[PDB]
Formats: structure tokens, C-alpha cells, sequence
């Protein structure tokens, strides 16, 4: 039977969000000036003249 | 290449200029003292009338 009383439900959700899918669109990422790239050691890579 | 020696690694802007570094690591005793002429030769500021 449909009683009523007993099958009403209360449904709790949030407000609002902003979803962001992708979030690599943010940041602006530079490089130093290639003569001073540096390696894994802190000396530079293509040292040698 | 007239002494069979490796030719330098010199990297740059090291602070020792590449006759002043083979004046070490060089032994002749007449093409290291041409090499210590040029690693000493300087003006001499006198003051003149």
C-alpha cells in the first residue's frame, strides 16, 4: 500500500559547488634562460665551450 | 697536441684563463715561460710629467 506518512524521505545534499575538471589551467609555468639549465647536479648541462 | 697531452676540459667562465691553467699543468720549461709572460703582462701606470 502507499501509506504516505511513512514514505516520505528527507534528501540532504550540498548547495553549490564549482566543479573544476581539468586543473592544469591554472598555473603558468615559466623556464630560465637555457644557458642556465641546470642538471641534477647543480652544475649546468652543456657546460663546455 | 705538441706534447700529446689531453686536450682541456674549460668550462665556462671559470675564473683561471686557459693560459694561466696550463702554465700548471704543462711541463717544458721554455713553452712555460712564454706561458708565464703572457699570464704576467701588464701596463704599468706611472705618472710622467
Amino acid at each position: 500500500q502507499f501509506d504516505f506518512r511513512a514514505s516520505m524521505h528527507m534528501l540532504t545534499s550540498n548547495l553549490t559547488f564549482t566543479v573544476y575538471s581539468d586543473l592544469l589551467a591554472f598555473v603558468s609555468a615559466d623556464t630560465v634562460e637555457p644557458i642556465n639549465a641546470v642538471a641534477f647536479d647543480n652544475m649546468r648541462i652543456m657546460n663546455e665551450l | 697536441p705538441a706534447f700529446g697531452m689531453q686536450r682541456m676540459h674549460y668550462r665556462n667562465g671559470d675564473p683561471q684563463t686557459p693560459f694561466q691553467i696550463a702554465e700548471q699543468q704543462i711541463q717544458n720549461f721554455q713553452v712555460a715561460n712564454w706561458l708565464h709572460f703572457v699570464n704576467n703582462n701588464q701596463f704599468r701606470q706611472v705618472v710622467i710629467d
